[PDB]
DNA sequence: CACGCGGCAAC
DNA sequence: GTTGCCGCGTG
DNA sequence: ACGCGGCAAC
DNA sequence: GTTGCCGCGT
């Protein structure tokens, strides 16, 4: 009956998101093994593991320079890095 | 542009203001019920933000 | 532990094997088109296992 | 420089 | 699917 | 029959 | 952030 409000519902469906939103400081998050990143939900850490962190059997060049990466985060970073 | 006359939101870009106003704060003709109470709204924003205040409050 | 007539999906319980069967190898007189190009299937495990395949 | 498009990414 | 963020393309 | 638990695409 | 998903314990 959320521990931390001592609020009741009827179903504990919606009171998972009345912790995730409003208690977000008592979920246990997700570091990524790669990088920096800190996610809420592990479903959102699979996304972010298939979309970053996925070696590109291509090779895709920075834009600017004639360096080319097989991963997205490290491209990205990259390319971040030019305005320094 | 940086601040939002009709909500709290703050805004860097001044065309991504005119996606925000004319995305949250323009007047639907057909409106549209609350999923859990009887409630009915014309602007996006309002709805948004009425329909969290239930299951989040 | 019961091995599905149509899939490699195993199921414990003779009752849920049931479920599964209906709910996934059932026909479906009108076809379901698949989510990303023309494709139609009148099994729902066939609609979501060619689904699943638009990854690649 | 203004403006609008489209991709981005955790929620 | 959301929404602001941003890179970049037209003027 | 009912409801959760981890998961996933939008 | 939403919502449907399914095998599984109740
Ligand atoms: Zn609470
Ligand atoms: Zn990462
Ligand atoms: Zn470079
Ligand atoms: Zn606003
Ligand atoms: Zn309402
Ligand atoms: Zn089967
Ligand atoms: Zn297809």
């Amino acid at each position: 009956e959320c521990y931390i409000c001592h609020a009741r519902f009827t179903q504990s469906g919606t009171m998972k998101m009345h912790i995730l939103q409003k208690h977000t400081e008592n979920v246990a998050k997700f570091h990524c093994p790669h990088c920096d990143t800190v996610i809420a939900r592990k479903s959102d850490l699979g996304v972010h593991l298939r979309k970053q962190h996925s070696y590109i059997e291509q090779g895709k060049k920075c834009r600017y320079c004639d360096a080319v990466f097989h991963e997205r985060y490290a491209l990205i970073q990259h390319q971040k890095s030019h305005k320094n | 542009k940086f601040h939002c006359p009709h909500c709290d939101t703050v805004i860097a870009r001044k065309s991504d203001l005119g996606v925000h106003l004319r995305k949250q704060h323009s007047y639907i003709e057909q409106g549209k019920k609350c999923r859990y109470c009887d409630a009915v709204f014309h602007e996006r924003y309002a709805l948004i933000q009425h329909q969290k205040s239930h299951k989040n409050e």
